């Protein structure tokens, strides 16, 4: 691939795949360096910050995922920069160069926790106002924690109590011999 | 002005319409079931304006077998002076 | 199985199984038209004016004419 | 002579060459700053060069298209003004050199893809004129 | 009781409750507590089908089902305590309607509860609720109705809990919002008797609290008559001077001498003879309430208070009251 | 008096034109409009009336009774007294003034402060604001309604009402001036809300665009005023350009012709026209919908009291 | 007699069963499926059901679609500026009950927490047919109010 | 550019007899008038509308609509308790109890489709080996409380044996498929 | 000076949320509110099998139900390597492709009805009713045909649904014809539309546009030109590419993009090849009921796969497809079980509805919702 | 206000498709 002999070797730091859709697992400090790359470039236009994919391995180190994906509408490619950034490591935004990657940043924060440095109005999106927690976290479970919400005496008003419903029931299919 | 004391019956009656149509509601149903848009006074004042000029043409508009040709063309450069008002109007823009 | 599902009586092999499932009907379907045939036949630019225009020079003498009546 | 560019807001530039090649020279200038063991200096240089050169040698817009054939001039100038961009934003946060311990897996899976499942097909080479 | 549960919203509490007077001022925040607190409430409502609706919600699912039932036909109100240990009743009136009169809405209501009540053997905890300050010889023929009612339940019933709550403020209810609305008689007020009145109001949902404190509670609370009375002894005038701080008027109270009112509550008193038109429940001239006003015997005696509850009211001020900005 | 016999019929007519609208409007869809409630939807009016009146307020608020709950009777009663003039066969009007044009043109001059007025008395910024616009837009498309009744008014003698319909015996005067009565139905569209020109009108920004505290009585009176000022407005369509009462004059031996039943037969032409318009178009957005009242309907008005005026004094046909 | 009472509700509830105005609360597709019970085929300006766009003057608030944790006050909000003859009808899975997605933390477990309901209409994804029955329903329980004796006691 | 744009996009139309036919189209509504006379086109043709209660849209016997727990021809219940419907439910709407029942046979001690979590995919009506659960073509049992439309345990999923007739004809018609 | 824009007509479109700062007239900036329609679908995923996983799919843009179940089913395939039939690619489109009308003949007429025009909406919905006649025919649903499966599609079509879908392509191009003749020709529609959220190209690339809002600031880019994920390079069609960006360009593109979806549904019917429904392998295709009974061996993948499930090997793709709102891609995470592992679901509308913020800059305040017309803005998918 | 009205003026309709209609 061309976009790797060009590309700084330090900036596709750990891993680089081929493929399934080609990716330049980097590192968080190289990230909007290497967003700056394959974009404003003669022979990686990609331009258009397709989706921003959080990932969470609770068993890794670095718990996240940034999954930047990156589409090339000149040379018709698809390039998916990655990242990792554990709960509490402020990640570069590229909101600077891809301006839609603001809400795809917003819900990356909302959903996971990975905070953006730099992105201008980083707040939460998707979750309710009051949310705490982090809902697409695995650690998150899946009716959260404090979620219910019922009306009352407190009229006109809905409270947010701690949450009681039917258990989810997690079926256990996964079969021995994979 | 003979014929105006039917309308102005007529204002009365139909106020007492309108308060039965406001207390018919009213009896049924019981217990159990921007600092300023100095365009709005633009549009104000040039409405008060055509409608002046509206004013001066209706006695020019039931009055016209009269005034045979020199009524309408004085008319006509009243309506000359509208039109450059309103041309003045136009121009600088007070119509958006 | 998948030959004891598609029977058809006789046919000797694996292959000559039944299929008959749903699809166009030999020769495919009729040329279906997907452009914008929007017909433009109405009154022209001129014959709508002249409607019009024609009225108005035919019509207004009949409004003369009334006056004329009325007065 | 060219009437617009299919595409909104890149407007067409009448002296399209003429702005190409300027950026083209500032480019090869301006690439110097960069480490020539660097696959970045020995990318720019070649494509510059060759998109210089075909511009320098024809006249017409429509002719550098057809010999260079990567797209509209109007296009190739935003290329060029991007790549102007990145070279002077490359000198600083300078990430040329590979640092000692380097360590980059890189990870190959063969699994064939279906067919049918969207796979980016190349598209029409410069024989679409 | 044989509660399961953590919390309440699906819990469990053993409580299958009928509410009596659920689908009224007090009867929605005592369902809320008791089907919050994950138990069964068997709300019996008297007509629209639209009077318990507001309760099908603050309930998970078949933990308030509401039922309907005539007051005066038993059999039915076997029918609504069939499921049921738990009976608390709140079922009164402060103003007489020409069908149900005063003792039959709230005296010989109250022992027909019990008498039913009584013969469903299971029935754990009655819970009987009058007004505070409701002993024979008061005035208002609502309290005289409202002491036989206690003085029947407890002899029908023994060890049967009886609240006597004061009048009891919050939303929607008949203390507060007929000052308001008739504040909107341009800030005019008629503080009747001269506000020599001594009574102490109570947050109603600290009044519904208590009913079901007494509930939760051991096998005391049984027989005892509490006084759920609340903070800060009032006098209407002054009760009047804290609505004006909620909404935005000016106070502009008159005095009414006690005749001037009783002549001003004279008619709405004649409502077994207008038969053929039922009166628009008098709001704030009440002759009965008016009775009661007179005599400042609204104020809780040595008898039990919220403090043999573990319970502390809230106060009379802030969001206790808080249901008059919708006033403004 | 007799106004009796003018204003419940028109309630009633009003009444049945939110029913004749829907279902006008329905059929326009592919559609069969209020269809259950009576034989064919004609007891849907009085379902919509019999509801909004057994509706229970939001809050009382009888309190503010002198400030906005009489603007809406101002407005109604408007509407309903601009009637008056409006004369349905020869010696049918209520009232034949001398100068009735300009008693409607004061009409809908004080149909202006009903609308500012109920608009005021709505605390609310946006609503006010709306009923502001709405108001700046009935009143600029009242001077292009002024203009065109003076063209209707060179060609005939007076202002009497009776005799702009009584000048048409020759021809009707949408025939000549067919461009003008285009002009008055799509001022009249536009004075009116009801039309491609109602943005203030914008489903949603309309119930939000005339009061705070509906009750009920509030919307059926806006609308019931609404519908009431389009049979009027429908209403001169059909005196000023069509002829008010006069049939083709043909004189047919099938048809005895009665007057009332052809200023009917107009009036329904007119209405069924504002339906069939107001399904067929999009909204004008009442920033290009200002820019037509003053920019498009002011000139070609302004020109044709010049044109109707000339071709009139050359030839002597005045 | 009580006839004449009888025929009060009679037509009391006809009135209110054949103009039922409701504030449809659309969200999400049951709101697409309940723009085809608004749409030509079948017809909810037959039955009288006149779309709402406002919480104000309103009989009904047909809430379709999921009712988020974020959209509970906002429907509540609504719900508490109807008219007091107002019924609310739950369309779809996700807006009467949890739906598909009862174990969401940020959906609220059908909207029966939020403001009280008084029909459901059943299926995910009701046929338009199936909103339209459901309406068909709420009239039925129109038909059974009898407000009028219930004022007489 | 705009205004040079606009000075080119009205020097192409700027032709005497061409600058009057769209002076015409503007001065006498063209584009309009062909607006209302196809709306009125619309205005006079038969209507596709369907006075519902009476007849009702048209439907395919893979529809899927109220949930209905099959029967053998013979009586007993179609559920052998193998809980793949409960397993295959995406929004988990089926909970099965199974106890061996004094016949010998498994079967349902408990089988509660709730309605109002189901979100009517026929994924159960795939999944179910024996075709015990289907999807009746019901779909109007819209109920007046939340409560009801919990179907309870092999109960009202037993009303199905009303919908059999029709049941039986669209497996009977379905199953080819 | 701010305002709380919210759903202007409910049940069009749901919980839209602006918060406008407005200057008089004038939007200043348009702020969405999102969330309010946030169901827990990227979490709710992670939690159940690849077949449970499918029905959230239809339900996540609500108006072009089945594109965003063949961009599901093209991301476990991706996976997969799971060849479908001939027959699966061409039912697989010709209903995509039927969503693509369905979707344009509500995106375009909700918009219509949300700028004024009230018949429209409702030809186009007699229209729809018609189509879903045919969603509900072959799979069940009229709105959510959880019909196109990871392997190949649910089940084949009835025996009368091939001809009656070619008695809908013939009388459709009329239908098409006077949803134009009644807005393309207005002088009020175009007044309305034209030069209303011009996007330059520049700005549809860099907010991510990738739809009809990329064909209309004239880049050509659809992802069934670009990266043909069916029978699509087998197919011809034209992709209508706008020249201005304005909305009166997008809804010239939706209404000629809806005749494009005429020919491929036209060309789908008349070249389906009879062959198997489902891919051959029956370890990612429950076996039909008939064999499952019959067989042995299919029962139990009846059972593991209706319980178990696929277990898609481990891998991570961005299958993306054009689906009626624009570039719906799926980013599918995949652990080795049978459950997806952060199945993202990249959605046109929380990319477009972006771009109100900057299309909506100095429009009038009654234009907020003509740009939310054009964007297509679905809040199931935001 | 300065605001950039909407000029409803632009180009004529001509329905621009992409070069691939005959031979991609
Ligand atoms: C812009 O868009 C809009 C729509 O979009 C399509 C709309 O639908 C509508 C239209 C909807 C409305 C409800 C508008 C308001 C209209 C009415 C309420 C109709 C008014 C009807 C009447 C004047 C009748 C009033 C009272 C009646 C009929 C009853 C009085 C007498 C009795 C109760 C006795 C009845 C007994 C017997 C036996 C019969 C006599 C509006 C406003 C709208 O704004
Ligand atoms: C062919 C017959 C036509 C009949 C039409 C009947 C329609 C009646 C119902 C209402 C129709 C829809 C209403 C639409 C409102 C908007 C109309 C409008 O203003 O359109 C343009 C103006 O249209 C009108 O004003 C129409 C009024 C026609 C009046 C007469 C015009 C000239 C008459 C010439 C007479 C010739 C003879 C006289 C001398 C002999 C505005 O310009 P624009 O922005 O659309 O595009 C150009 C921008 N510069
Ligand atoms: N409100 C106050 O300020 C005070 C009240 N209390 C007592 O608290 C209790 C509840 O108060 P609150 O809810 O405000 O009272 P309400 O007057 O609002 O009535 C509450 C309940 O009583 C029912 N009810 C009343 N009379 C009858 C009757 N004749 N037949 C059947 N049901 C009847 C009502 O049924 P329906 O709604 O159908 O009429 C409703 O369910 C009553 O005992 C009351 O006297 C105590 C202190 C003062
Ligand atoms: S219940 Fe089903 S159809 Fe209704 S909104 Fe939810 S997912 Fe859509
Ligand atoms: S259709 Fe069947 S499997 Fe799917 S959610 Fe409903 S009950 Fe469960
Ligand atoms: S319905 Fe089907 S899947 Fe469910 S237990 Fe019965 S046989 Fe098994």
């Amino acid at each position: 691939k061309y976009s790797w002999e060009t590309l700084p070797k330090k900036w596709v730091k750990k891993m680089e795949r081929s493929e399934h859709g080609n990716r330049f697992d980097t590192n968080t400090d190289y990230l909007f360096q290497l967003l700056c790359f394959l974009k404003l470039h003669t022979y990686t236009r990609v331009q258009v910050l397709i989706d921003i994919c959080g990932v969470d391995y609770p068993s890794r180190k670095r718990r996240f995922e940034v999954v930047y994906n990156l589409l090339s509408t000149r040379y018709n490619s698809r390039i998916r920069v990655q990242t990792s950034a554990d709960e509490v490591t402020r990640i570069s935004s590229v909101v600077s160069l891809f301006p839609s990657a603001g809400w795809w940043e917003r819900e990356v924060w909302d959903m996971f926790g990975v905070s953006f440095i730099n992105h201008p109005d980083l707040r939460r999106i998707l979750t309710d106002y009051g949310f705490e927690g982090h809902p697409l976290r695995k650690d998150f479970p899946l009716s959260g924690y404090v979620q219910v919400r019922y009306d009352d005496p407190e009229k006109r008003v809905v409270s947010e109590p701690i949450e009681m419903t039917q258990e989810f029931r997690y079926f256990d299919f996964a079969s021995p011999w994979e | 002005m003979l014929e105006f004391a039917p309308i102005f019956i007529y204002l009365v009656i139909s106020l007492l319409v309108s308060l039965i149509l406001l207390g018919v509601p009213f009896l049924f149903a019981s217990n159990s079931s921007s600092r300023f848009d100095i365009r709005f006074y633009l549009v104000s004042i040039l409405f008060l304006i055509f409608d002046l000029e509206v004013t001066f043409f209706f006695p020019w508009a039931v009055s016209l077998n009269k005034i045979d040709l020199f009524g309408f063309w004085s008319m006509m450069a009243f309506l000359f002076i509208l039109t450059i008002g309103f041309l003045y109007e136009w121009k600088r823009g007070a119509l958006d | 199985t998948e030959a004891m599902i598609r029977n058809k009586p006789g046919m000797a092999s694996v292959k000559d199984m039944p299929l008959l499932q749903d699809g166009p009907p030999p020769g495919g379907f009729a040329p279906v038209r997907y452009a914008r045939r929007i017909s433009n036949t109405g009154p022209s630019a001129m014959a709508m004016f002249l409607a019009v225009s024609g009225a108005f020079a035919w019509g207004m003498y009949q409004v003369g004419q009334g006056n004329k009546i009325r007065r | 002579v060219k009437q617009t560019t299919g595409i909104v807001g890149l407007d067409v530039v009448p002296n399209a060459r003429a702005v190409l090649i300027d950026l083209y020279s500032k480019t090869l200038k301006e690439i110097q700053a960069v480490p020539e063991d660097e696959g970045y200096r020995k990318a720019v240089e070649s494509f510059t060069r060759q998109r210089l050169n075909v511009c320098k040698e024809e006249e017409d817009w429509e002719m550098i298209e057809k010999r260079l054939g990567c797209g509209q001039v109007e296009e190739l100038i935003e290329e060029a003004r991007d790549e102007l961009t990145l070279i002077g934003k490359m000198i600083e946060w300078d990430p040329w050199g590979v640092p000692d311990d380097y360590e980059c897996e890189v990870i190959e899976n063969d699994a064939p893809i279906p067919k049918h499942v969207p796979q980016h097909r190349p598209g029409p080479l410069p024989e679409q004129f | 009781l044989a509660r399961k549960g953590t919390g309440g919203r699906s819990s469990v509490s053993g409580i299958v409750a009928t509410v009596f007077g659920a689908t009224g001022f007090l009867g929605r925040y005592l369902v809320q507590q008791l089907a919050k607190m994950g138990s069964q409430v068997l709300v019996p409502f008297r007509g629209s089908e639209d009077s318990p609706r507001h309760l099908k919600l603050m309930g998970d699912l078949g933990q308030v089902v509401p039922m309907k039932f005539d007051p005066r036909d038993e059999d039915s109100i076997k029918a609504v305590m069939a499921k049921a240990n738990v009976v608390i009743n709140l079922i009164g009136r402060e103003y007489e309607t020409r069908n149900f009169s005063f003792e039959d809405a709230n005296h010989h209501i109250a022992e027909k509860l019990a008498l039913v009540a009584k013969e469903h053997g299971g029935i754990m905890r009655y819970i009987q609720v009058s007004c505070l300050g409701a002993s024979v010889s008061s005035p208002s023929r609502m309290l005289r109705a409202k002491a036989a009612a206690e003085e029947a339940v407890l002899n029908a019933l023994p060890e049967a809990t009886i609240m006597r709550p004061a009048t009891m403020i919050g939303t929607e209810d008949r203390i507060l919002n007929p000052w308001s609305m008739f504040v909107k008689k341009y800030g005019f007020l008629p503080l009747i008797g001269g506000g020599t009145t001594k009574f102490q109001p109570v947050y109603v949902v600290d009044v519904a609290a208590a009913i079901v404190a007494a509930l939760k509670d051991d096998g005391s609370s049984m027989g005892k008559t509490y006084e759920l009375g609340g903070p800060d002894v009032f006098t209407t005038h002054e009760l009047a001077e804290i609505m004006y701080d909620m909404i935005r008027e000016w106070p502009r109270y008159v005095k009414l001498p006690f005749p001037i009112a009783k002549a001003m509550a004279a008619p709405r008193d004649f409502m077994v003879n207008k038969v053929p038109f039922p009166l628009p429940s008098p709001q704030i001239f009440n002759l009965d309430q008016i009775n009661a006003l007179t005599t400042d015997t609204l104020v809780s005696d040595n008898a039990l208070k919220f403090q043999d509850l573990d319970l502390v009211p809230h106060k009379l001020k802030g969001y206790p009251v808080e249901f008059l900005i919708q006033y403004r | 008096a007799e106004i009796l016999g003018i204003i419940l019929p028109l309630l009633l007519g009003v009444a049945f034109l939110v029913l004749a609208e829907r279902k006008v409007m329905a059929f326009v869809q592919r559609r069969k409009g209020p269809d259950v409630v009576g034989s064919f939807g004609l007891l849907q009016p009085l379902a919509d009336g019999l509801k909004l009146i057994l509706k229970e307020p939001i809050s009382p608020s009888s309190a503010n009774f002198f400030l906005f709950r009489m603007a809406p009777v101002a407005t109604f009663m408007l509407s309903l007294v601009a009637w008056a003039v409006v004369p349905f066969d020869y010696g049918m009007v209520l009232s034949d003034l001398n100068i009735g044009l300009l008693y409607l043109f004061a009409i809908s001059s004080l149909g202006v402060y009903g609308i500012i007025i109920a608009g005021w008395s709505s605390n609310s910024k946006y609503a006010f604001l709306g009923a502001l616009r709405s108001a700046a837009q009935m009143v600029s498309y009242e001077v292009s309604i002024g203009l065109i009744l003076i063209t209707v008014l060179i060609c005939v003698g007076s202002c009497n009402l009776s005799e702009i319909v009584m000048a048409q015996k020759q021809i009707w005067f949408g025939i000549p001036l067919f461009p003008v009565l285009v002009m008055f139905f799509i001022s009249c569209l536009a004075e009116t809300n009801r039309a491609p020109f109602d943005l203030p009108e914008a489903e949603a920004e309309l119930v939000a665009g005339y009061n705070v505290e509906y009750s009920s009585m509030g919307f059926a009176l806006f609308f019931l005023g609404e519908y009431a000022n389009m049979i009027l407005m429908s209403g001169l369509c059909t005196l000023f350009f069509l002829g008010g009462w006069l049939p083709i004059l043909d004189l047919p031996i099938f048809k005895k012709i009665p007057g009332s039943i052809w200023f009917s037969i107009k009036v329904l032409f007119f209405l069924f026209l504002y339906i069939w318009v107001r399904a067929a178009f999009p909204r004008y957005r009442y920033d290009q919908l200002m820019g037509l009242g003053w920019k498009v309907f002011l000139p070609l008005s302004l020109a044709w009291v010049v044109s109707v005026s000339g071709l009139l004094v050359t030839f002597q046909w005045l | 007699a009580e006839f004449v009472i009888s025929k009060v509700d009679d037509l009391m509830n006809w009135a209110r069963t054949g103009s039922i105005w409701p504030m449809t609360f659309g969200l999400a597709c049951c709101a697409v499926e309940m723009m085809h019970t608004g749409a030509a085929r079948y017809d909810l300006d037959r039955f009288g059901i006149i779309f709402r766009p406002s919480p104000r003057q309103s009989d009904c608030m047909i809430v379709a679609g999921t009712l988020t944790n974020k959209m509970a006050p906002a429907l509540r909000k609504v719900y508490d500026q109807m008219p007091e003859p107002r019924w609310v009808i739950s369309m779809g899975s996700c807006a009467n009950g949890g739906g598909y997605y009862h174990y969401s933390y940020s959906v609220v477990r059908g909207c029966d927490r939020i403001v009280p309901v008084d029909i459901y209409v059943p299926g995910c994804p009701p046929t338009a047919e199936a909103l339209l029955y459901g309406l068909l329903q709420l009239q039925k329980k129109i038909n059974r109010r009898k407000d009028f004796l219930h004022w007489w006691n | 550019d705009d205004e040079e744009a606009e000075q080119l996009a009205k020097e192409i139309s700027k032709d005497w007899s061409t600058v009057f036919e769209r002076s015409m189209n503007t001065l006498f509504l063209t584009e309009m008038v062909r607006g209302l006379s196809l709306t009125l086109k619309y205005f006079f043709d038969p209507k596709v509308t369907i006075n519902y209660p009476f007849e009702k849209g048209p439907l395919s016997p893979r529809f899927r609509g109220e949930h209905a727990l099959r029967r053998y021809p013979t009586g007993e219940e179609r559920c052998i308790a193998c809980k793949l419907c409960e397993a295959v439910c995406p929004a988990q709407a089926i909970t099965i109890e199974a106890e061996e029942r004094e016949d010998g046979s498994r079967r349902t001690t408990r089988y509660d489709i709730d309605m109002t979590k189901c979100i009517y995919c026929g994924f159960c009506q795939e999944a179910c080996p024996v075709d015990a659960i289907v999807e009746g073509p019901n779909f109007e049992f819209a109920t007046e409380t939340h409560e009801e439309l919990l179907y309870d345990k092999e109960k009202l999923l037993e009303n199905g044996d009303r919908w059999e007739t029709e049941i039986a004809e669209n497996l009977r018609s379905e199953s080819l498929y | 000076f701010t305002l709380n824009f919210g759903p202007q007509h409910p049940a069009a479109h749901g919980v839209l949320r602006l918060v406008l700062e407005m200057n008089g007239e004038v939007v200043e900036r348009a702020e969405p509110h999102i969330g309010l329609l946030h169901r827990g679908t990227e979490k709710l995923i992670e939690y159940k099998t690849y077949l449970q996983a499918l029905p959230y799919f239809d339900r996540s843009d609500y108006v072009s139900m089945m594109a965003q179940e063949h961009a599901y089913s093209l991301a476990v395939e991706k996976l997969l390597n799971c060849e479908v039939p001939l027959r699966a690619q061409y039912i697989r489109v010709l209903f995509c492709e039927i969503t693509r009308i369905l979707n344009h003949l509500l995106a375009l007429t909700t918009h219509a009805m949300d700028v004024g025009a009230l018949t429209p909406f409702l030809w186009a919905f007699e229209e729809r009713e018609k189509l879903l006649e045919f969603y509900e025919r072959v799979s069940g649903a009229r709105m959510h045909a959880s019909f196109i499966r990871p392997g190949g599609v649910a089940q084949d079509l009835p025996l009368g649904l091939c001809r009656d879908i070619d008695s809908f392509t013939q009388q459709f191009a009329s239908r098409i014809d006077e949803l134009e003749e009644m807005l393309t020709g207005n002088r009020i529609w175009k007044q309305r539309l034209v030069d209303i959220g011009t996007v330059t190209a520049q700005q549809a690339k860099d907010w991510g546009f990738s739809g009809v809002m990329l064909r209309g600031p004239g880049v050509c880019w659809d992802l069934r030109r670009a990266a043909p994920y069916d029978v699509y390079d087998q197919l011809d069609f034209d992709v209508p590419v706008g020249t201005r960006g304005d909305c009166y360009d997008r809804y010239c593109i939706r209404i000629e993009e809806m005749r494009q979806s005429l020919r491929i549904i036209v060309q789908c019917l008349n070249q389906m090849p009879s062959g198997m429904i489902k891919a051959d392998d029956r370890k990612l295709c429950p076996p039909s009921r008939c064999r499952m009974k019959l067989s042995m061996e299919s029962s139990i993948h009846h059972f593991e796969l209706y319980t178990e499930g696929f277990s898609v090997p481990a891998s991570s793709t961005y299958t993306a497809v054009e689906a009626p709102k624009g570039e719906f891609g799926v980013f599918l995470v995949s652990n080795g079980s049978n459950r997806p592992y952060r199945c993202k679901i990249r959605a046109p509308g929380f990319a477009h509805l972006q771009g109100l913020d900057f299309m909506s800059k100095h429009h009038m305040l009654a234009d907020v919702v003509t740009i939310i017309g054009t964007q297509d803005i679905v809040f199931g998918e935001v | 206000a300065a605001a950039a009205a909407a000029a409803a003026a632009a180009a004529a309709a001509a329905a621009a498709a992409a070069a691939a209609a005959a031979a991609a």
